[PDB]
């Protein structure tokens, strides 16, 4: 767990997620999806604290789909969030708290708008046009600034990302072993299998 | 960070009749990262053995100062120095850093020149000397060591017999430790004659 | 350690025990704790085994070399104010703790050194780990007026306590007898009743038991 | 601050043979540099041909055989008088240990017997619960003493055969009744010589289908 | 807590607030379960005593216990809600831990097993 | 500890070390780092003895269970998530325990299960834990490759832990071999490093660092 | 420790125990803690053994190489001596002396030193760890210009009641008499002091 | 988690021919102030049992409290409670070891070391000692605190081992627990001279001695010893 | 600094050295050589504390080559690095210790043979057919004790290394930027400028 990115453009929302599981002086593992998918437009990417990170996103998860099955009926993104948010808020004063930040990326289907929030483990929610969680951001942010536009499309978004994963990959101290990129938009969710 | 535990090693001397023996293990680590399976603990001074486990650095630099010590006294003295001698000039060496002492478990041994008397000899890290009519034991496997020697033994063992007593009180404390072993050397020290063994033993 | 002084008719006699320790683990079964600073002025020390070496060594020469400049046989309480003086500036990093005896022309003498420099004066004292086993013993039969042989036995008595009950102390009992008009005798080794059993057992290996890769001839002449 | 453990000292080692098994144990119960006895029992028949020794600190070492004990008799009372066999009783161990894994017992256990087919069987223990059948085990203050004297006289590691150039390993045999004893008092006099807290007095068990037998051995008391 | 034992035994052998509860099984609506074979296929009777119904918004009378489960039902709604209720749950937690979605048998085993623990715990029917 | 499992063309080869530490003590050269919870699942063990062990063993009590009430060996996934379950609620406790779960079912066909004490549960093909992992994955990342044949991934696995069992200080006594196929585990021996360290030297010519 | 010095009509007398402890352990029970640094100026010694006596010795010292000099020095000054090297050197000691001395002109007179290294002129003093439960029975009972065998008394009754209730305190009540008349030893054993 | 506040020091005992012995001194420290001094420490448990406690003196009074509880307990409904369901020394021991054992485990010991001597119904002698970390431990000779570093090793000059307790009378083994008592006086801080010493016997019975004092002590000696090393006056 | 390696063959030495300086969540420089030459047959590599490292490292360069100028003569790589690891010896015990670890690679060109020699901090020195420093050496050490063979050629110790750098590549945590490789031969110091 480490690097966690997100865009929201025009008709999308893209994360990107590093790939590494490091433990230690070894790379346990190159291939790592650290992202759950919550509702057939919502996704949740995540990273913290080991063992916490994936027991919290399928907690969320499996809340999410109950939900689902007992309305018959799909959260919009910024429900789902908030629902989240409170979740991380109780955790926090727990005995022991979920040390977990998240983006949740969705694309809300009675408002065709995409929505991206950025919730930290503390249950601090934010909307947000581009977001980051840990040391990304401290690079990222300032480059996005420059080249990011609210009118970009889903290629545009990809272009960006790309300068930002360049970014990290020459400034970073830490090997992350690339990213794997989802986009979320009004056809649901599907991942960029070459990146 | 406890220096005499960080490099291993391991040093035991014995007594038998008219013979004494020297021995150590070969391993220099980084505590659970091994490093080197040749770095000997065994040095010697014209016809006086010594052995020092613990700190490496501090292995080498006092090996480097006896060598020093012994070969001005040899030009002064126009002699070889002896084992009761060389025994008192380590632990001079050693009390004289009282204070920031070398850490390090030396440990002396030879025959006399003169009265042909076995003699065997250990220390502390700041000089106190422990004389033995028996054996001597140092290193990370001390416990070891004194365990096996102090069942093992007895007196008055030949040079072949003698051999085969403290190398299996070394190769048996040694796959008991974790920081010891790699390898062995033995030393058999006669009147007028030295060998030098090096030992089989499992390389885990 | 257990360390003793018991002052007689004539004299003053020390005594000491003769383990080593290193941890939970004996190194040394039998060391010779009683230590000759001056040919009449014994010294039994307790604590930091080098430094109760070093310690006694230093001011021992350092009496020697007095003692040829006076042209006098050296005295009790310069080694107690050389001895003291010397701890005292080292604020107890010195660890050794010290029984000096011995006689000179003022008479016979017996004192106590403690690490810090504080040094007390006494008919018997008793230092080290086993010094209250011991010191239970010199308060049980010590008394007024002992001669040469009640105060060996008292003293080895209270060695002996140290060597059974303190876990600090054990194996044989050193004594030093400083008698005034006399030579000091050291009586090394005075009692061993603490001698190995026979082994069930020898364990001389068949020679070829052990695995060898190498042999060599080592060059020790020149 | 109030420290609810403390060491006791002693040392235990149990031996295997082919058809019988031996749970030996010193005498001498310490804290610090005092005795508390020479004579306080540690190794103890707990019934169905099975000894037990919790060595270690000894609260908590009489504890775990006393709810061990209680275990054996409640075994009867459940499962129609069955005999809790050697390795039934080891897994039983494990979890009386183990349930206190958050506030250990501070000792190690070994126990002995005969396994199913009839052949000598020696568990050993940490102090959490994990366990392992072995040939041979010293546990306590002088465990790592006498520990790889057995490994070369029990398990002949590192002998190899005279005149095989250290091919040929000296071939794996079992003790007898004898020989074990042999080697039992020969680690314990070894391990009194150099250990402080090992002393006093020896006791072995021995378990053969015939029952529990005991025997009695003075050690040194210094 | 109200601990009253509802659900016992008679001296004919039978639990009557069992058999009584089939009886309101046996006045529910109707429904049906035909399995072909590739399919299965649930009707459901609804009584047309009740005119100016809002069809939309009227619980339906199938319910989905997961993606690939249902269940229809006769007797007491509201009793059906929940067990359909803890039946959704069940689902989700298996997935949860299993990392596989139930069978129709084991969601079956749960259901049944939560009807037959209100036939002998105190305090309920 | 060392221990390993990879995946490859003909199932998993999983290989462990035997040796047991207190400190700088050398406890045991003789220890079963492989728990056999079934003829088709495998699990390794490294970190705190007792826990594993412990753990390990309960897993497999709860794995029968399974096939009790559900007429059906477990998942490999199931399996390696009960354990992670477990563990992940007593996280902060100060459990130790670094294991692989390793077996074949129908549906999953051959896998591997990283499980940890602090809640790590991870997918994939090669894994090496313990203190002496890294030894263990210079020797068989250098060599890996999915082709290998039964007898060569069986000696590679073994060579890996030897390799290890050589450097790491606090990892050695012997190598236990298993190969795990479609039709359930197989043991494939206790091997000494005592006799495999110089069977090995002289027959492949490595270990030159090592006075011969 | 247990100590005190009372001036009185003929000059001035010190008293003390002779408990030495490590702990709860008594390393000397029959210990001296009056001890000369002039042949009519002594010192009660409490605190640290060790710094009580290399102060005393250094002290005695000074005053023989004064006396070479300049000739007998005065109470005053050997009171100086004491408060320079305790107040010096306050950081690495741990000393609490009372100085007694008699001159011919200032008859008795006696200064106590504190930790802190003051000097502080009394006509009776008391210090070490027993004297706390003697402050109150020493006000009501002291008076000046008592007798030897009242002095004596008084501080006999004094040194009983603080080795009774002080654990560091005990054995024998050492005492010095410092008159014209010369110098007097004087030692009560615990069979007569106890039952007072 | 406790500190002692009030505390009691030594308590030390031995066996002999015909029964056992125990001894301690009446008083209760508090820190360096020797506080209270009409403390009894020796608490016997009918007339066969005799309960030695040092330590903290509330924790003490608190042992009392339980021990004449369990003598109540124990005499109902229980027709032979003056006869062969008496209360033994071992079943006594065995409760306080138990509770003692229990206290350490909840993190709140009873901050005491206690010695249970007494005789059985069969004649047998009974010492045993367990403390505020339920340790438990028999020996012929028993001793707490500067106890078991000064007495043991005088009352083990007497029964150095098994074979020598019926070697040893009565009159021998008071006299070396007296003379423990005064080798504690001379050189324990926390001790009184007043004490308090209890007999066992199999023969005679119960024996409790109150007021003892420690006598013919050697102080004369230090009239000789001035300064501390060069002085002469 | 992190990784530096070494590697003795038949007729050289083999220096291989990371190139990243890292200082906090940022690659400051990508291309640092952490070798410093001491004379025309002997080549020094170095890692530690900041500042320590080419502070020492220059410190040894002019005291070697002060020597050079002085008896117009080399002094043996074994004459080197004994000075080397006295320099280390006094440090240790120093008011303030360098922090600085280092391979002494050189060809003894009296024996005309390769020498390889490793020294830490404390002036702990051994003469190594392969070393390494840090974390390196808990990968590469189990690698070349199953590869390495004494007869390679300094093509075959090449590979050798490459093959040292993808698993350090694959394992480490880090990102350390690749190596720069410098031969030390018969013919003086080289470095490889593709690797
Ligand atoms: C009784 C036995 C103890 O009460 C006596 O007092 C004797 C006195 C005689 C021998 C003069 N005391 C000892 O035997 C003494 C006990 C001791 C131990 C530690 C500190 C103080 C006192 N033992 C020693 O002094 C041994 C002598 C050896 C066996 C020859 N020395 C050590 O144990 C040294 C201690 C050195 C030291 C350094 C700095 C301050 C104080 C002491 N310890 C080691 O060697 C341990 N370690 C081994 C691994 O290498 C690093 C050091
Ligand atoms: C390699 C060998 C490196 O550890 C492996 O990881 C193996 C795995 C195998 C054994 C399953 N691990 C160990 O050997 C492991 C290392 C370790 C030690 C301590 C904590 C965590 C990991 N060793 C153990 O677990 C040993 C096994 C014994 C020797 C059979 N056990 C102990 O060290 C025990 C219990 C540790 C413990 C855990 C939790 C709470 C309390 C204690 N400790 C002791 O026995 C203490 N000590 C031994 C020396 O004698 C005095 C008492
Ligand atoms: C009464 C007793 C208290 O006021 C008197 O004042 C006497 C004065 C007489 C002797 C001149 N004081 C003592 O007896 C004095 C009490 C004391 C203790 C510690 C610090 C200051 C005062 N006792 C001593 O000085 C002894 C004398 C030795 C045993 C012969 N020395 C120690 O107890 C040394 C002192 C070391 C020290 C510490 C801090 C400052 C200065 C010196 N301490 C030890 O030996 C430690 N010991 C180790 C074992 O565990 C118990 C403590
Ligand atoms: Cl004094
Ligand atoms: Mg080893
Ligand atoms: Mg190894
Ligand atoms: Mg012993
Ligand atoms: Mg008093």
């Amino acid at each position: 767990m480490d690097i966690i990115l997100g865009i929201r453009v025009q008709d999308s929302v893209i994360l990107a997620s590093s790939k590494a599981v490091t433990r230690g002086i070894s790379v346990l593992k190159d291939s790592d999806d650290k992202t759950r998918q919550l509702s057939p437009h919502t996704l949740m990417s995540f990273a913290g604290e080991a063992g916490d990170t994936v027991q919290f996103a399928e907690y969320i998860q499996a809340n999410i789909q109950l939900y689902s099955i007992r309305e018959d009926y799909e959260l919009s993104p910024q429900a789902v969030s908030s629902f989240v948010r409170q979740e991380l808020a109780k955790s926090i004063r727990s005995r022991r708290p979920y040390q977990v930040n998240v983006l949740i990326g969705g694309y809300d289907k009675k408002k065709n708008k995409p929505e991206l929030y950025q919730i930290d483990y503390l249950g601090t929610k934010v909307e947000l046009p581009y977001g980051a969680h840990g040391y990304s951001g401290f690079y990222t942010f300032s480059l996005l600034d420059h080249h990011y536009r609210p009118d970009m499309t889903t290629e545009e978004g990809l272009d960006l990302l790309k300068l930002c994963v360049q970014e990290l990959e020459k400034r970073m101290p830490m090997d992350f072993k690339g990213v794997i990129v989802k986009i979320v938009d009004k056809d649901g969710i599907r991942q960029v299998d070459d990146f | 960070s406890d220096p005499s535990s960080i490099n291993g090693g391991i040093v035991v001397a014995m007594t038998g009749k008219d013979c004494v023996a020297i021995a150590c293990d070969l391993r220099l680590g980084s505590q659970s990262l091994g490093v080197s399976n040749k770095f000997e603990k065994i040095f010697h001074y014209g016809h006086v053995f010594l052995g020092i486990t613990g700190l490496a650095t501090d292995v080498t630099t006092l090996n480097e100062m006896f060598r020093y010590k012994t070969n001005l006294y040899k030009l002064k003295e126009e002699r070889a120095i002896e084992p009761e001698t060389f025994t008192q000039l380590v632990s001079s060496s050693l009390y004289e850093r009282r204070f920031g002492p070398y850490f390090v478990g030396p440990v002396v041994a030879g025959i006399n020149s003169k009265s042909g008397k076995p003699f065997i000899a250990g220390f502390d890290l700041i000089g106190c000397i422990d004389e033995a009519k028996d054996f001597i034991v140092s290193g990370t496997a001390s416990d070891q060591l004194f365990g096996m020697c102090e069942s093992l033994y007895e007196p008055n063992l030949e040079p072949e017999d003698l051999f085969e007593t403290i190398s299996q009180a070394l190769l048996n404390a040694a796959d008991r430790d974790a920081l010891s072993g790699w390898g062995a050397v033995v030393y058999i020290i006669k009147k007028d004659e030295v060998v030098k063994r090096y030992l089989k033993m499992r390389q885990d | 350690t257990t360390i003793v002084g018991v002052k007689f008719n004539n004299g003053v006699v020390i005594a000491a025990d003769t383990r080593s320790t290193q941890g939970p683990i004996v190194a040394d079964k039998n060391c010779a704790k009683l230590h000759r600073i001056s040919p009449k002025i014994w010294c039994a020390g307790a604590g930091t085994a080098a430094d109760t070496e070093a310690v006694t060594q230093l001011i021992g020469s350092n009496i020697e070399l007095h003692s040829l400049y006076t042209s006098r046989e050296p005295r009790v309480v310069s080694a107690l104010q050389m001895l003291k003086q010397h701890l005292f500036k080292y604020q107890g990093h010195i660890g050794a703790y010290l029984i000096v005896a011995g006689v000179d022309p003022t008479g016979s003498h017996l004192f106590s050194i403690h690490a810090h420099g504080s040094t007390d004066v006494g008919y018997y004292l008793s230092l080290g780990s086993g010094s209250l086993a011991a010191m239970a013993v010199l308060e049980s039969h010590w008394k007024q007026d002992l001669t040469k042989e009640e105060a060996i036995k008292l003293a080895s008595d209270a060695i002996q306590a140290g060597i059974w009950n303190d876990l600090g102390s054990g194996s044989n009992v050193d004594v030093c007898v400083m008698e005034i008009g006399k030579d000091a005798e050291y009586l090394r080794n005075y009692l061993t009743p603490n001698v190995r059993e026979e082994k069930q057992k020898s364990y001389k290996f068949p020679r070829g038991t052990t695995a060898v890769l190498k042999e060599s001839i080592v060059n020790i002449c020149d | 601050q109030f420290n609810p453990y403390g060491d006791n000292g002693g040392t235990i080692l149990g031996i295997a043979g082919e058809d019988f098994a031996v749970l030996a144990g010193d005498t001498r119960n310490i804290t610090d540099y005092s005795i508390n006895s020479r004579y306080e029992p540690k190794v103890f028949d707990c019934g169905d041909n099975i000894v037990m020794s919790a060595n270690g600190f000894a609260a908590d070492g009489d504890a775990l055989v006393k709810r061990f004990k209680n275990s054996v008799k409640w075994y009867h009372f459940d499962h129609n008088d069955k005999k809790l066999s050697i390795n039934s009783a080891a897994r039983n161990i494990q979890h009386l240990l183990y349930g206190k894994r958050f506030f250990p017992y501070y000792v190690h256990t070994i126990i002995a017997g005969l396994d199913e087919d009839g052949k000598g069987a020696v568990y050993s223990f940490d102090p959490v619960g994990s366990y392992e059948r072995e040939q041979c085990r010293a546990g306590g203050a002088a465990a790592s003493l006498i520990m790889p004297f057995l490994d070369n006289q029990v398990n002949f590691k590192n002998q190899y055969e005279p005149g095989t150039n250290g091919k040929v390993k000296k071939p794996l045999k079992y003790l007898s009744v004898e020989e074990v004893i042999k080697l039992v008092r020969d680690s314990f006099t070894s391990a009194t010589e150099r250990h402080i807290q090992v002393g006093d007095g020896l006791e072995i068990l021995i378990v053969t289908k015939d029952g529990v037998r005991k025997e009695f051995y003075e050690l040194k008391r210094d | 807590g109200y601990d009253r034992a509802l659900s016992i035994f008679s001296p004919d052998g039978h639990i009557f607030q069992v058999e009584y509860a089939l009886e309101a099984v046996k006045r529910g609506t109707c429904a049906v379960g035909v399995k072909g074979k590739n399919c299965v296929v649930l009707g459901c009777e609804r009584r047309s005593t009740l005119k100016l119904q809002d069809t939309r918004i009227t619980p339906s009378k199938v319910s989905k216990i997961d993606s690939h489960v249902v269940l229809s039902f006769s007797g007491l709604n509201a009793d059906s809600r929940i067990l359909i209720e803890k039946a959704r749950v069940e689902a989700q937690s298996h997935r949860l831990t299993l990392e596989d979605p139930v069978t129709v048998e084991y969601l079956t085993r749960y259901v049944a097993g939560v009807q037959q623990r209100y036939t002998q715990s105190g305090g309920v029917r | 500890t060392t221990t390993l499992a990879f995946r490859f063309q003909g199932g998993i080869i999983v290989a462990v070390d035997s040796r047991a530490t207190a400190g700088n003590w050398v406890a045991s050269q003789t220890v079963k780092k492989v728990i056999e919870i079934n003829p088709f699942l495998l699990g390794t063990t490294a970190g705190g003895a007792a826990d594993c062990q412990f753990w390990e063993t309960w897993l497999g009590s709860q794995c029968r269970l399974h096939e009790l009430r559900e007429k059906e060996r477990i998942s490999v996934a199931a399996a390696s998530k009960i354990l992670s379950n477990l563990v992940y609620q007593y996280k902060g406790a100060g459990l130790s325990m670094g294991t692989m779960i390793c077996g074949y079912t129908r549906k999953e066909g051959p896998t591997i299960y990283y499980v940890d004490s602090d809640g790590t549960r991870l997918k994939g093909d090669i894994f090496c834990v313990g203190s002496g992992q890294t030894f263990a994955y210079g020797v068989l990342d250098s060599n890996y490759k999915w082709d290998l044949s039964v007898e060569d991934a069986l000696y590679l696995g073994k060579r890996s832990i030897l390799a290890a069992a050589h450097r790491d200080a606090y990892s050695g006594g012997s190598v236990n071999l298993y190969h795990v196929t479609e039709d359930g585990w197989i043991y494939h021996g206790n091997h000494d490093v005592g006799e495999l360290f110089w069977k090995v030297k002289e027959e492949e010519g490595s270990f030159n660092n090592v006075i011969g | 420790t247990s100590i005190m010095a009372v001036t009185f009509k003929d000059g001035v007398i010190l008293g003390a125990d002779s408990r030495t402890t490590t702990g709860a352990y008594i390393a000397n029970r029959v210990t001296d803690k009056l001890t000369r640094v002039h042949d009519k100026i002594w010192c009660c010694r409490s605190g640290s053994a060790a710094d009580t006596q290399a102060i005393a010795d250094i002290v005695q010292y000074h005053l023989e190489l004064y006396t070479s000099q300049y000739g007998t020095p005065s109470t005053e000054t050997a009171a100086s001596v004491f408060k320079e090297l305790c107040y010096e050197n306050k950081d690495n000691l741990t000393a609490g002396i009372i100085v007694a001395g008699y001159d011919d002109k200032n008859k008795g007179e006696v200064y106590t030193i504190p930790l802190g290294g003051s000097v502080h002129k009394l006509p009776y003093a008391i210090a070490g760890s027993g004297s706390t439960f003697i402050y109150g029975y020493c006000d009501k009972n002291f008076r000046e210009n008592m007798s030897k065998e009242e002095t004596v008394d008084f501080i006999k009754h004094s040194l009983s009641q603080a080795i009774k209730w002080d654990g560091s305190s005990g054995g024998v009540i050492r005492m010095v008499v410092l008159t014209a008349a010369g110098v007097e030893r004087l030692i009560f054993y615990p069979d007569e002091y106890e039952q007072l | 988690t406790q500190q002692p506040i009030v505390t009691g020091t030594s308590v030390i005992s031995m066996k002999y021919d015909n029964g056992v012995i125990i001894a301690a001194d009446n008083l209760g420290s508090y820190g360096s102030l020797l506080r209270f001094n009409g403390v009894e420490r020796l608490i016997p448990v009918g007339d066969n049992t005799v309960v030695g406690i040092s330590g903290d003196i509330s924790d003490m009074q608190h042992i009392e409290r339980l021990l004449k509880d369990l003598v109540t307990e124990n005499a109902y409904d229980n027709p032979l409670a003056d006869a062969e369901e008496a209360l033994e020394p071992s079943y006594i021991f065995e409760y306080l070891a138990t509770v003692m054992y229990q206290r350490r485990s909840k993190m709140n010991p009873l901050w005491n070391a206690i010695i249970v001597a007494g005789v059985q119904s069969n004649g047998d002698q009974f010492l045993r000692y367990v403390n505020l970390l339920g340790v438990t431990y028999s020996s012929p000779t028993l001793a707490t605190g500067f106890g078991a570093h000064m007495a043991n090793p005088l009352l083990r000059k007497v029964v150095d081992r098994e074979s020598d307790i019926p070697k040893t009378t009565v009159q021998v083994a008071e006299e070396a627990i007296v003379n423990a008592m005064r080798v504690l006086y001379y050189r324990d801080a926390r001790s009184s001279r007043n004490f308090s010493l209890a007999i066992i016997d199999k023969n005679t019975g119960l024996t409790f001695k109150k007021n003892l004092q420690v006598e013919n002590m050697k102080w004369d000696f230090a009239k000789d010893i001035k300064g501390y090393g060069t002085q002469k006056i």
